[PDB]
């Protein structure tokens, strides 16, 4: 009520979006607000690709605001590619408006199939300044910076399909929202919101690990060999070739990933990574957890974790707040 | 799956 809140919806169950809009006249457009990129883009009426023919398109031309660019530019993500140029103009989240250097794609022919598979329009960044591709200042910092929020922090509640709404609070916390006391990380880098916490799932353990809190992840990450021994003894059907692992539901082997740090303890138990998937078969679920090796171990903690945890992003302060989600509003 | 920055 006191502070900026954008409505969230979920995307088949998983991942979720928020709205947003460009330019002096609103201009409205579905985003992925994605903690794990630092900067924003909107599919341009001079796109070409055939991903924009199903998107809202933003029309500078329509706009008094609009102040042109033209330096081209490649966003770069793990699942994809999206090219244009960079413009300027006036973006209005939830309720509060300001000039804001964006990304106008015209070309999104390398962020197929996912791109014409979903329907968000563009993606908005919600990381830090030097995560960001030509120098850009978070927006929550720009809007703290001009007096328009008491803080530079932002909250994620996520929704849940058939049973509430979500919200992304920019300014301030809400206790609407979470369940019992927050408890924060520090960051250990101002990149992404990387915390250090350790990583433990059976008697296999792994201290000081990157947390990545990502809300752009649709799953949660771990690394290959943890995978590996994690999967081990237990009944997961890894199909050949494929990072599609199915189990019954009820597989009574299924660990509890639990991580640590010296101020709190958070655990990720199997109703919160495992996915139905009835239609392939009775009683039958898929893991929605990923391999993937960086250069330093990293656990990317994606949507299923924010899903159970209430999560508050402290630029400020340089840290990420964890509290239980409340099940209802 | 989707994982969102190089």
């Amino acid at each position: 009520s006191s502070n900026d809140n954008i409505e969230l919806v979920d995307f088949q169950n998983i991942m979720f979006y928020g709205d947003a809009e460009v330019g002096d006249n609103q201009q409205p457009f579905t985003f992925i607000l994605d903690t794990g990129s630092a900067n924003l883009w909107v599919p341009s009426v001079k796109c070409t690709t055939a991903g924009c023919l199903t998107k809202h398109l933003y029309d500078s031309s329509k706009s008094r605001t609009y102040e042109k660019d033209g330096t081209k530019v490649e966003m770069n993500y793990v699942s994809g590619t999206v090219s244009g140029f960079f413009s300027k103009d006036l973006v209005t989240v939830g309720n509060l408006s300001l000039p804001y250097k964006f990304i106008e794609v015209i070309d999104t022919n390398g962020f197929e199939p996912t791109y014409t598979a979903s329907t968000f329009d563009g993606i908005l960044g919600l990381g830090w300044k030097d995560l960001s591709i030509g120098s850009v200042d978070p927006i929550v910092v720009e809007l703290k910076n001009q007096n328009k929020i008491e803080n530079a922090l932002f909250t994620f509640y996520l929704p849940v399909h058939d049973k509430h709404t979500g919200f992304l609070t920019i300014g301030g916390i809400e206790e609407r929202f979470y369940e019992g006391p927050l408890t924060y990380e520090k960051l250990n880098h101002d990149l992404y919101w990387q915390i250090t916490l350790d990583a433990h799932v059976g008697n296999i353990m792994l201290e000081k690990a990157n947390c990545i809190v990502d809300s752009g992840t649709s799953a949660i990450t771990v690394p290959t060999d943890f995978l590996n021994k994690m999967l081990q003894n237990l009944d997961v059907i890894k199909v050949p070739f494929l990072p599609f692992y199915v189990t019954l539901c009820n597989n009574s082997k299924l660990p509890t990933f639990e991580f640590t740090s010296e101020n709190g303890k958070y655990t990720l138990e199997p109703e919160y990574y495992l996915q139905h998937i009835e239609d392939v078969g009775p009683g039958l679920c898929m893991l929605n957890i990923i391999g993937l090796d960086f250069p330093v171990p990293t656990f990317i903690l994606g949507d299923p974790f924010m899903r159970k945890y209430f999560t508050v992003f402290d630029y400020d302060n340089h840290s990420v707040g964890i509290a239980l989600a409340k099940k209802n509003l | 799956x989707v994982v969102x920055a190089x």
